[PDB]
């Protein structure tokens, strides 16, 4: 959902 | 003592299910995707989120749907004791003793030396890949009490550089900061892995 799309890995986010 | 729960990891169902539990309880919930301080982080397991990074690193009680849920039977908020992340280890896991518990570990170490969070004293610059926001990292090293440097504030007392691709920088280029450099993972390794 849109409204709940946080992310579970925030380091992960940044190495890609 | 103040109840400001946050919640990381629930699908929508799930955390509509446990925010109806709320209503029993005198209580500050806080929707968003950022950590907003919350003293009570209901996590569905343990992970890498922004509000589970950051609720480690200013040492506050994260813990299990269980506390909402009997907490609401209850008509009065629980010992969190039992109910947090940390409690109870793993003995065969995919994640580590260290970060089974990290929160536990947190919430007592900075009880116990009375430091504010778990980068305090650190003076950070971010050298984040210019494509994508260092925002949920800033906030991060902002709820354990670090002091992010901004470019318009003076580099004088750099703790740490925490950089996109700090591995394959040439020295010429860390040679522009006095401090060390550190990769993105440093931040997630120190709070949930490292043995200090
Ligand atoms: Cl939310
Ligand atoms: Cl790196
Ligand atoms: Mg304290
Ligand atoms: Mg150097």
């Amino acid at each position: 959902d849109s409204c709940n799309s946080s992310s579970s890995d925030i380091i992960r986010d940044l190495l890609e | 003592p103040k109840h400001i729960i946050q919640m990381t990891g629930f699908k929508m169902e799930e955390k509509e299910a446990l925010v109806k539990l709320l209503l029993k309880l005198d209580c500050t919930f806080i929707k968003s995707e950022k950590y907003k301080n919350c003293t009570h982080l209901i996590a569905e397991r343990l992970c890498k989120s922004e509000k589970f990074l950051a609720a480690c690193a200013a040492g506050k009680w994260i813990l299990t749907k269980d506390y909402i849920i009997h907490s609401a039977k209850s008509g009065r908020w629980l010992d969190e004791t039992t109910y947090e992340w940390g409690y109870k280890i793993e003995k065969d896991s995919r994640y580590s003793p260290q970060m089974q518990s990290a929160p536990k570990r947190w919430r007592e170490e900075l009880k116990r030396t009375g430091a504010p969070g778990a980068f305090h004293r650190w003076k950070v610059v971010l050298l984040v890949r210019t494509d994508k926001r260092s925002d949920s990292l800033i906030r991060v090293l902002e709820a354990g009490k670090a002091n992010v440097i901004l470019p318009k504030s003076s580099p004088s007392g750099i703790t740490h550089v925490i950089a996109s691709n700090a591995r394959i920088k040439a020295e010429k280029e860390k040679d522009n900061f006095k401090a060390p450099f550190y990769p993105i993972q440093y931040l997630g390794d120190f709070l949930l892995e490292k043995l200090e």
